[PDB]
């Protein structure tokens, strides 16, 4: 509503809240943003390689009800638990990001899709020149982290048993 | 008058130029509230633009909106500024108005929304200084025909029964009732070209000893066909005498009063060299194609909308066929074959020459024949082509005019289609209202109080 | 269309038996 | 007619209030007279049910006196003040001359049907109650009951004083606006 | 409809005729407001200049944007005043059509700019007046054909 | 004979406008794509320039740093 | 790129998506002058108009 | 031949053009005399009353 929605559903302030909704309504005046803004706004960002499953990815984690084109409000609410929440609702939005179906475990595929969107995004002018072989000894030494048994409870623990992952949340929960 | 009301002293001075020549009592000034001109501009708000002006140059006009007392409704004391809620840009040239006295129009503003600006200050609209009237009149009569176009009202016992026949499309009936007609109307000319071929009807192959005499039937059930169906017409007219008169009804009743004439002669005395007559008009049931495709009654339209122009073609036609062919007359009267007998006689080839035809069968022959044949045929490629583009470019504006009526003619139909529509919702408001941004609440209030003075309840 | 189509065929009846009436006079008439 | 001398001398409303009512009226009909014809689609867009451009005709006249055949802002406004801002004795009179159509001031049971039944032809088809051609000469009836039965002007403004609804429903727009 | 609402209390006049044959409760007007009105003047500055209308009049359209409560997120409070960052023109076009309820269209303006501030206020292109309608589908298939090329 | 003949070289016109307008649409649209390609050059190469050595360009470089030490993969020119 | 600087949070979020699979320093924000968008509107004037 | 024609008739319909829109005009200046004596005619009766 904006009225009423000062800090209900959103960890934001009045005014970063009606900044942030005119920077969006500049993009997509219809108000619904759909997948493909998507894409170009991402690849604008990164104007180097391609990442259009990756935004992908991040659309199909955004867009709730499965509804094809999100509004506003889902939107802004992705946001302020992103940005301005606790680790567990981070945790929580990553687990509804990496859960690319409606499944409980993860299994090989869904580290497949994803680290290919994160290999694809620089291109073919690296020094250490990424081919095949890097994006599967990355998901493997994931694995090794990952629990033996073959957890999203394991994954969530794995992330409150190390310090970096944690302390690689706040930097970006502080500015903006 | 107090259009320059600026200039009362320029008068004032020009009445001391008659004081010597006075004899009177000279009745003083009518006195006055101030004898200065300190009257400040006054802030006029539009839509949140001011446009300040001069007092005196809103009285200057008293009977527009501006000027008078109409204008204290839209004073506004507690901030001390005039406020209107019109158009900005439009409202400006009226201000200009009462600068100059004359108003303009525009290039390049809808004429719907710049009139009612006009009207709405109360001044008239045909204030304008002949600057933008050739523009703004021009504008206003294709917005009124346009409107006109938007006004064809087309409706839907035997009064829906007549026009559902007329209707050109009322899939299983209309179709049926025209594909009828217009097989028989074909097979009807048909016959009348085939009548002619010597093996179809004529003495062709029986000097020997098939000439089958049919085409008698054919014509007698074609043309009752026609009766039975002008019958249904004559029935089908609001007006029975009244629609006689109409073009296509005309072209019906000469495309059956030959047969019934021919019959009539047949039992009459006879007479030598008049039924050839009658048989030449049994071509004109082609005519009732009208009916079939638009593109004649398209024609017909073209033809009596440019028919100020077409006598203009028949008159300079006919100046130039007597020019040349009385000067080709003359020219060879005397020579080998002198085929060029009389001036009627030169009528055939001035226009078989002017209409750059061309034959062979007349051709001049002296010298003098030659350059006055050339010019003759190059005068009439003017004359003839002269008029041309006058009726082609009036027929295309036509066929475009028709097509936009009935593209307005379906955007009308969606448009009222939208309007019941949310008429809908609003009833569906209303209930929702009942079941469980203040005009909504009192309209469903005022929906209420219905109820109770009528004691009947609203319902899905 | 074949909606169209149908009653097209139909009509074709129609004139086809109107034309054959018209046979049929003509027959009554014969030389 | 200049917005200070039509003010609460001879036009009970606050000169605040009758700035807008102006702005308002001159907005719809920008000549500022308003004919029959326009009368019609500013009222039934009120009500998304069955037309009421019936009873907009009846009150048309009735606002239009002299028949000029279109109303000034000056009657307007006297008749909108005289009906919401107006006196409980003078409110009913103009509703006499409304229901009144024979023009002098009788009542032969005529005058009634119509309108009433015009009345009634606001609610169409969804009705809960189905209207039947019974209804609106049984509601004027009705209406009968409330009427001279001896052989008025007179009595009506007598006894619309005894039916307590006329008195609290004349009252709802007397105070509020 | 609900872009009546200068005549709303002339609908309530007209209740007037039909009180000798009413018969009921009579719910009573539902604790309305500010009976003498106390309207302000909005004032609506889309990226310079400066556009002032009533309140009842910007919010007859409930639908759209500069109506309902959307427009709030658009106050800026130290100032008090709308500051949409939209075209200064074509605004005005909006606002006209929010005093009468039918949009006009002139001719001097991109189609894909005109459309874009359009679509953004929330507006749908068919409320266009059936006067500049015909030259505004005439823009919009030249432009579409344009895109499909 | 001359009523059909305006509208049938009327339609040839335009078609054979049609033609050539969107042969220079087409040559347009290979520039335009030029100029984006280059755009991304432009930016990448902005890139390796802070690599070596706005306030926007401040956080759009640190978040791909940040890509880059995700990945732990260097970019070069 | 510049053009819709509007959306840095965007990809701020879009960052988190990459954290686990991370392996670094993550060298921190290059800090700023404000954290906000109170940069308020600045009157400029073109002969007259603002 | 058809080189000049399109010319011949183009001017021809513009002078066509030209005199109709001059009839009109005729018309128009006659009613905006007659205005104007309506102007006089009212400030006059102005002056009487």
């Amino acid at each position: 509503e904006g009225l009423e929605q000062l800090e209900a559903q959103t960890n934001f302030t009045k005014r970063e809240l009606q900044v942030l909704y005119r920077g969006f309504k500049n993009e997509c005046p219809s108000g619904v943003v759909n997948e493909d803004t998507f894409k170009q706004i991402y690849a604008q960002f990164f104007p180097h390689g391609d990442a259009s499953t990756y935004a992908h990815y991040l659309f199909n984690a955004f867009d709730t009800t499965q509804t094809g084109s999100v509004k506003f409000e889902d939107f802004v609410t992705a946001l302020s638990i992103l940005l301005r929440g606790t680790v567990h609702e981070k945790l929580r939005w990553t687990f509804n990001l990496y859960d690319i179906n409606k499944d409980g475990y993860i299994n090989k595929e869904e580290m497949m899709d994803i680290v290919k969107a994160i290999y694809d995004m620089m291109g073919k002018y690296t020094y250490p020149v990424l081919k095949e072989d890097t994006p599967r000894q990355h998901v493997d030494v994931f694995f090794q982290k990952m629990d033996k048994n073959k957890t999203l409870d394991e994954f969530l623990e794995s992330c409150q048993e190390d310090d970096n992952i944690m302390r690689s949340l706040q930097l970006f929960q502080n500015v903006m | 008058a107090a259009g320059v009301a600026a200039w009362l002293p320029f008068a004032r001075a020009a009445a001391i130029g008659w004081m010597p020549v006075a004899s009177g009592p000279m009745p003083a000034p009518p006195r006055q509230e101030r004898k200065r001109t300190q009257d400040a501009l006054i802030v006029l708000n539009v839509s949140g633009t001011r446009f300040q002006t001069w007092q005196d140059t809103l009285e200057r006009y008293p009977d527009t909106l501006l000027g008078s007392s109409e204008r204290d409704f839209f004073y506004h004391p507690e901030t001390q500024q005039y406020f209107f809620d019109r158009d900005p840009d439009i409202f400006r040239h009226i201000l200009n108005f009462y600068r100059t006295g004359k108003l303009h129009y525009p290039r390049h503003e809808c004429i719907s929304a710049y009139d009612e600006e006009l009207a709405f200050f109360g001044l008239i609209p045909e204030i304008i200084g002949d600057c933008c009237y050739e523009e703004y009149k021009d504008r206003r009569r294709e917005n009124a025909e346009r409107l006109q176009d938007d006004a064809d009202t087309d409706t839907a016992a035997r009064q829906r029964v007549w026009r559902a026949f007329e209707n050109p499309h009322t899939s299983t009936m209309a179709l049926v009732f025209y594909y009828v007609t217009g097989f028989f109307i074909a097979v009807s000319v048909i016959a009348n070209v085939v009548e002619t071929v010597p093996c179809g009807s004529s003495p062709g192959h029986i000097k020997e000893l098939r000439y089958a005499v049919a085409f008698f039937c054919l014509d007698t059930a074609c043309v009752m066909i026609f009766t039975v169906e002008y019958l249904l017409r004559l029935a089908a007219a609001p007006s029975r005498y009244r629609f006689v008169r109409s073009v296509m009804s005309i072209i019906d009743v000469v495309a059956i009063l030959p047969y019934y004439i021919g019959l009539v002669m047949t039992d009459n005395e006879d007479v030598s060299g008049a039924f050839v007559t009658l048989r030449v008009f049994r071509v004109f049931r082609i005519f009732k194609f009208s009916r079939h495709s638009q593109g004649l009654r398209i024609l017909g339209y073209t033809l009596k909308s440019c028919a100020s122009e077409l006598g203009f073609l028949l008159f300079s036609l006919t100046m130039a066929i007597i020019i040349f062919a009385t000067v080709m007359f003359y020219a060879e009267k005397g020579s080998s074959a002198s085929k060029f007998t009389s001036i009627p006689a030169a009528f055939w080839y001035t226009i078989v020459t002017m209409t750059t035809l061309g034959y062979g069968d007349m051709v001049p022959k002296t010298i003098a024949g030659k350059i006055f044949g050339s010019i003759c045929s190059l005068s009439g490629v003017l004359v003839i082509a002269l008029p041309v583009p006058v009726i082609v470019s009036n027929f295309s504006r036509i066929y475009h005019q028709n097509q936009r009526a009935d593209k307005r003619r379906a955007q009308k139909k969606a448009r009222l289609a939208r309007i019941r529509a949310a008429k809908s919702g609003s009833a569906n408001a209303y209930m929702q209202s009942k079941r469980s941004s203040s005009f909504e609440t009192q309209h469903h209030h005022l929906l209420h109080c219905l109820e109770k003075t009528t004691n009947h309840e609203f319902v899905d | 269309a074949a909606a169209a189509k149908g009653i097209a065929i139909a009509l074709l009846v129609i004139l086809v038996i109107c034309s054959l009436i018209v046979t049929s006079v003509i027959l009554l008439t014969p030389a």
